[PDB]
């Protein structure tokens, strides 16, 4: 169900370049065109161009000639798109796909920003001092995305709402709610787990009742 | 260059219903062979696009029999004979007759269900935040329908707007609901100057707003 491996995110600086990789596997890389599609949050699919790994022939979308460069390496079965002279209009998700076969990779979220990578602050959110009870996790002031937030190592999937992160002045904030029955907490402990690999932060916050 | 015009932009549908998405190209989509490269994709939340229908009308493999497509010339249609819960997601037409390939704007398919009121919950600043001089106040508006909601902040009766960060989940795939989180961030020095913090939600399911509040004792 996923024949193309792409890195998950990538942070890059305005005015720099980045080369995104697309690793074909489990089929004959030289037999099919490879395509590149861009999606800015708020959807919208733009076709960037394609290339034919067997010969190297490329087609580009006039909107992206000055911005993108498509290449292959037929030994390693890899495809490359290089986006150069980056502005913030190039922050988007970037897909590689074999149209003829409907092979897609997961897409890479490219963030273009000058911000330095910053570690989150994780705050427990206990209820105020009657049948179910709701707890929260506040993850604040980190950069860039992603943060990965589980609850009890993912064993309360049902009843969890994680909200999309929201950016403001190069810092993201993140909140998640978990709802259990009243007999479950603080009978049993509920810990919010946060990982932010870009800053090597990996922390747990046990929700303690306030008082 | 070649413009795809896709309507409706939002498709509210009940489970079991027949629905129709339409796509209008600004050019003939016959290629240099006789074929007509108009496709349909469904992109489920988080995921990438998947191929539903290729070449106007042929169902791609491993694609459920309740999707089908038709049309000719410049208007094309993707028909869903019986919506299911799987079917939520964004739907795009694409044309591949002309370089550059162009995609429609998309049609977000919403599963229509009975009304549900927000389960509001509010949270005072954690102690750990307040030592470092910050005071965030979080308020969850969970599992409601329809999606149009509006949250409001009250501090000692008066309304407060500068400082709020709002976030909204997509439509849950199991219960077809919506949620929102709202955080109001102040310094420790301002937060200790106030006594009553309130979180108000006005929604379709009530004429009166839902209100959860606390005082600092
Ligand atoms: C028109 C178009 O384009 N289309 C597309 C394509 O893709 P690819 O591969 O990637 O390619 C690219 C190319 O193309 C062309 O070339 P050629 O040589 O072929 O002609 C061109 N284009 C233009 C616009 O022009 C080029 O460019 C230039 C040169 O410039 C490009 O690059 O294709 C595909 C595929 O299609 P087809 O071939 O037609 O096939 C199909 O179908 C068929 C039929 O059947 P029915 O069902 O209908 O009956 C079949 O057989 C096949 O099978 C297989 C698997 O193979 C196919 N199918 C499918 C599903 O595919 C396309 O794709 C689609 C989907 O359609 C695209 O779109």
């Amino acid at each position: 169900q996923v024949q193309l491996q792409q890195p998950g995110s990538e942070l890059v600086r305005p005015g720099a370049s980045v080369k995104l990789s697309c690793k074909a596997s489990g089929y004959t890389f030289t037999n099919y065109w490879m395509h590149w599609v861009k999606q800015r949050p708020g959807q919208g699919l733009e076709w960037i161009g394609n290339i034919y790994p067997g010969s190297g022939t490329t087609n580009y979308n006039e909107k992206f000639k000055r911005k993108a460069t498509l290449t292959v390496d037929t030994s390693s079965n890899t495809a490359y798109m290089e986006l150069s002279s980056l502005t913030s209009e190039d922050s988007a998700v970037y897909f590689c796909t074999v149209v003829r076969m409907d092979y897609w990779g997961q897409g890479t979220s490219v963030t273009v920003s000058s911000a330095k990578t910053t570690a989150p602050s994780v705050y427990p959110l206990a209820p105020v001092c009657g049948s179910s009870v709701t707890l929260g996790c506040l993850v604040k002031g980190y950069f860039p995305e992603p943060v990965t937030l589980t609850w009890n190592s993912g064993s309360l999937s049902s009843g969890v709402h994680t909200f999309p992160a929201v950016l403001q002045s190069d810092l993201y904030t993140l909140s998640s709610s978990v709802t259990v029955t009243s007999s479950t907490w603080p009978s049993q402990s509920i810990t919010c787990n946060v990982a932010h690999p870009a800053s090597s932060t990996k922390v747990d916050k046990k929700i303690e009742p306030r008082g | 260059d070649v413009v795809m015009t896709q309507t409706p932009l939002s498709l509210p549908v009940s489970l079991g219903d027949q629905a129709s998405i339409s796509c209008r190209s600004s050019q003939s989509l016959i290629y240099s062979n006789g074929n007509t490269y108009l496709h349909w994709y469904l992109q489920k939340p988080g995921q990438s696009p998947k191929l539903l229908i290729y070449k106007v009308s042929n169902r791609f493999s491993g694609v459920p029999d309740r999707f089908s497509g038709s049309g000719s010339g410049t208007d094309f249609t993707l028909k869903i004979s019986r919506v299911e819960a799987e079917d939520l997601g964004v739907y795009f037409c694409s044309q591949n007759t002309h370089i550059p390939y162009t995609f429609g704007g998309g049609t977000k398919l919403e599963i229509k269900r009975a009304d549900a009121a927000p389960t509001v919950s509010i949270f005072p600043p954690s102690s750990e935040q307040l030592t470092s001089g910050g005071a965030s106040v979080v308020c969850f508006l969970n599992n409601f329908y329809p999606k149009d909601i509006n949250v409001k902040w009250k501090i000692d009766g008066s309304e407060r707007q500068n400082g709020v960060l709002n976030s909204w989940t997509d439509q849950d795939s199991k219960d077809s609901t919506y949620s929102m989180s709202s955080t109001l961030t102040l310094t420790k020095d301002e937060y200790e100057r106030h006594n009553s913090y309130t979180c108000e939600a006005t929604h379709k399911t009530s004429t009166s707003p839902i209100v959860k509040s606390f005082n600092r004792n």
